[PDB]
RNA sequence: GGUGAAAUUCUUGGAUUUAUUGAAGACUAACUACUGCGAAAGCAUUUGCCAAGGACGUUUUCAUUAAUCAAGAACGAAAGUUAGGGGAUCGAAGAUGAUCAGAUACCGUCGUAGUCUUAACCAUAAACUAUGCCGACUAGGGAUCGGGUGGUGUUUUUUUAAUGACCCACUCGGCACCUUAGAGAAAUCAAAGUCGGUUCUGGGGGGAGUAUGGUCGCAAGGCUGAAACUUAAAGGAAUUG
């Protein structure tokens, strides 16, 4: 509820910003391309699971297009109710 | 008419233009023959040069026009593409051939072969032969072929750069040889037939180009006789009773 | 991402500003250069109770103007002046130079 | 309505196998292995009983609740895997969906097979 | 090499280098020429060979 | 015939001097003011100039050890897990100790100064 | 529960299997590859902080500055050892069970120091690449990673424009395989080749990496290091049974 609120965090664009931030730490590694994923904390959960060509475009797009539906309407729920969220 | 685009004429050490088309360019290579490169392409090319293969040429065919006083030469191709116009070229010179898979031991057992020895062996692709060649430098024999980027030319004396399949490349080079050895004789006769391969009253696949005779020789092969057979599968039922009936009879 | 980083090779660009530099050592003389107003830059090099570094901060106030607050006691600062200086207390003055003055601001 | 609610679980070991007809609450309907029958070994390890132990199952399940749509779930490979899932189809359920999603893995471990256990 | 480049900006010609360590600073305004970067030094002046 | 190409592309002796000159006296960095430039000019330096006075230098190789040691050294204090790190102290401070020798032998000064130089500066 | 088969064990006082939630809790599956990096030993959650090191490219400095080294000194798996915290599965010893002639055995259950952490010792391993380390030359071939010289356009982005990957070469350093022929007993190697700089060190095998004395270590033991004597062999590789 409140435990759920904290968690599921601030927006949309939190979500976002975060998967940013994962794959240019991400090229630590070989160059080549395997594993990104976004996970949570109080569910929760891997919300999403990709693959890349990189750079700093390909993810956003990317991010947009893994946050469709299922996981656009959890984000949703986020931004608006699922019980209580972010302000 | 030709195809394009890359480039040089001059004039005309005859041939040229058919060499040109498909002949030249094959796969995989090596250092020993990559100073002889025209370069490489995308297109799963390595394009062996035509100038660089000109010279060579005269040289082989040099060693080989030198000779005509009693010399044997053999031939041999035991690959599919190369196999059927190596027997139409050893059965116009009267050298000896192996079109089919390769008996051993040719050269040091020298009794299942032709009398006396081969002053010079002719070979299509020196890597599959390359038995062939080893048993040959042994007996301390030169041995002569037409190489492609895809072996080493450490084995192989005069080399002849220039791809191994499609059959195209076998087809001219052997016949420019053959020329040659013809030039220096008497006149030159206008070109012999395109050759080639494959036998009809089948369905065929392999070249030949600028046509003509593939049909006479193929016809006339297949003509020729009731040979002690491996075959087919109309006079091998034919056989089973003629054995069978005999088998019987006791006859020692 | 960054900048550059570096802060540290203020350290540097001071050593070569000391070689031929005018400043001022220690705290009574510090304070003397202070109340002359002389002074530019001052680089406290450490954690001074509140009272003394308070009053020097106010100084700073008064005036226009700088203070590096390195306040490690470590006294890195110490490599320029001196090793001796165990604790720092430096003005700087006129270097015969000075673009350090500048870069810090 | 159209029918279908009864989840499903497999549960394997090398040695044995169970059912429990649990449900989206969590409790548990009814379970059924062997050992309720006669035979002990392998004659428990074989896949003849893992079919059996599944019918024990589900015609309670059936006649008396009468729930039929069911979530079949399994766990890793043992002998009685195949078997237990065959005779579900038999089971005159409707098996809505065959998920296999052994359990679990992934780092955690030591030397005395604590993994082995696990598919 | 030896480069002889052209600052687009201020007009004016300066000799620079090839792949340089350091920031270019154009001498007919303090304003960036060819960078340092993550190695490879650039440009973005523009001319030839000196 | 190296130092003549660079005579012919650059500007003139004398001139070389004073362009140089100004960046060294801001602080060291005989690499850098070389890296600057109008590079055609500065090619010919090592070829034509001798090479300057200078502050730093045989200095620079001893005073960069230090700098990196002392760093080192709180990692070495703390948590006692450093394995592969400590060499690296061990090779470092060495380091120093294998340029000292040749470094002593043309001037005076690098003698007692060197030896001390370890872990001071 | 467990295996060949079983039993020990667990078990009606309600287990186990099953669902969810917490604390603890060790390790990082999938990824991880003929793969990358550290002087080596080793090191793998992502992520942040301080700081090192080899790459290249520069031609800036010493302009050959260098290169190895007994003694000295540093690090040096694991397991032991010791103080103190934590202690889940695991797990010697050890406890019952089965085996079986015998099991203190493999096999199964149970179980403690240990595994782990911070503090401090040990100085050894099949520390291995069985190849000490530094340098010169001497064959190619497939691509792997890092960067650099790029050619080229495309994906890919955005449309001045430049790239993460890529089509397609070249160079530099490591890698390893595939694979040379003069050498290698050989099997093999491309150096273990062609003949280097330098150090340590070798002794026919068993007695023996032992005795005794020294040094070190809390101790375990490690370093250093053989004789009487005994034997006509030990050994390597390749073959044929």
């Amino acid at each position: 509820m409140e435990n759920d609120k904290g968690q599921l965090v601030e927006l949309y664009v939190p979500r976002k910003c975060s998967a940013t931030n994962r794959i240019i730490k991400a090229d630590d590694h070989a160059s080549v391309q395997i594993n990104v994923a976004k996970v949570d904390e109080e569910g929760r959960a891997i919300p999403g699971e990709y693959v890349t060509y990189a750079l700093s475009g390909y993810v956003r797009s990317r991010g947009e297009s893994d946050d469709s539906l299922n996981r656009l309407a959890q984000n949703d729920g986020l931004l608006k109710n699922v019980w209580s969220y972010s302000r | 008419m030709s195809l394009p685009a890359t480039f040089d004429l001059t004039p005309e050490d005859a041939q040229l233009l058919l060499a040109a088309n498909t002949h030249l360019g094959a796969r995989n290579v090596q250092v020993h023959q990559e100073p002889y490169v025209f370069n490489a392409r995308p297109d799963g090319v390595h394009v062996i040069n035509v100038g660089k293969t000109w010279e060579k040429l005269v040289l082989a065919a040099r060693i080989i026009a030198a000779i005509p006083n009693p010399e044997d030469v053999v031939a041999i191709s035991s690959r599919t593409f190369g196999q059927r116009a190596v027997l139409k070229f050893a059965a116009h010179t009267g050298a000896t051939p192996i079109a089919g898979r390769f008996t051993p031991g040719s050269f040091t057992n020298y009794i299942t072969r032709s009398f006396k020895e081969p002053r010079l062996v002719i070979v299509t692709d020196p890597r599959s032969d390359a038995q062939a060649i080893k048993e040959a430098s042994y007996v301390n024999i030169p041995v002569i072929a037409l190489t492609d980027l895809d072996s080493p030319s450490e084995f192989v004396d005069v080399a002849i750069p220039c791809n191994n399949r499609g059959k195209h490349s076998i087809g001219l080079i052997w016949y420019l040889l053959a020329r040659e050895v013809l030039r220096l004789r008497g006149a030159l006769v206008d070109r012999t037939q395109p050759w080639s391969i494959m036998p009809d009253l089948y369905f065929y696949r392999d070249p030949e180009e600028v046509e003509q005779q593939v049909a006479e020789e193929a016809t006339t092969e297949e003509a020729g006789e009731e040979e002690a057979k491996e075959e087919v599968t109309e006079e091998q039922a034919e056989a089973t009773e003629w054995a069978e009936e005999n088998a019987d009879n006791v006859e020692w | 991402m960054a900048p550059v980083k570096s802060q540290e090779s203020i350290n540097q660009k001071l050593a070569l500003v000391i070689k031929s530099g005018k400043y001022t050592l220690g705290y009574k003389s510090t304070v003397k250069s202070l109340r002359q107003g002389k002074s530019k830059l001052i680089i406290i090099a450490a954690n001074t109770p509140v009272l003394r570094k308070s009053e020097l901060e106010y100084y700073a106030m008064l005036s226009k103007t700088k203070v590096y607050y390195f306040q490690g006691g470590n006294n890195e600062l110490g490599t320029a002046v001196g090793k001796l200086f165990r604790v720092g207390v430096v003005s700087i003055l006129e270097a015969g130079d000075s673009d350090i003055l500048t870069t810090l601001a | 309505i159209y029918a279908s609610f009864n989840d499903t679980f497999v549960h394997v070991t090398d040695l044995s196998g169970k059912e429990t007809i649990a449900r989206v609450t969590g409790g548990m309907k009814v379970k059924a292995d062997r050992d309720e029958s006669s035979p002990y070994a392998a004659m428990l390890a074989a896949q003849d009983v893992a079919a059996k132990c599944k019918e024990v199952g589900i015609t309670a399940v059936h006649v008396k609740i009468r729930a039929t749509g069911g979530t079949r779930t399994k766990t890793p490979g043992p002998g009685g895997q195949a078997a237990l899932r065959a005779l579900a189809r038999s089971g005159l359920r409707i098996g809505r969906i065959e998920d296999v999603t052994p359990v679990p893995s992934d780092s955690t471990r030591k030397k005395g097979g604590r993994r082995g256990r696990r598919l | 090499y030896f480069l002889d480049v052209k600052c687009p900006g201020c007009l004016n010609i300066t000799t620079v280098f090839s792949h340089a360590q350091t920031a270019v600073t154009c001498e007919s305004c303090s304003t960036i020429l060819c960078t340092p970067t993550g190695g490879k030094a650039k440009l973005s002046e523009g001319t030839s060979f000196r | 015939e190296s130092v003549i190409e660079q005579i012919v592309k650059y500007a003139r002796k004398g001139l070389t001097p004073s362009q140089i000159g100004v960046l060294l006296r801001d602080a060291h960095g005989v690499t850098q003011a070389r890296v600057i430039t109008g590079n055609k000019i500065m090619r010919i330096l090592k070829s034509n100039g001798l090479a300057p006075e200078i502050p730093e230098d045989l200095y620079y190789l001893i005073k960069k050890a230090v700098s990196v040691r002392k760093h080192l050294e709180r990692n070495r204090k703390d948590k006692d897990a450093k394995f592969r790190l400590i060499l690296i102290e061990s090779r470092i401070h060495r380091l120093a100790r294998y340029y000292r020798t040749v470094a002593v032998l043309p001037p005076n000064w690098k003698y007692e100064s060197a030896t001390a130089s370890a872990l001071v500066n």
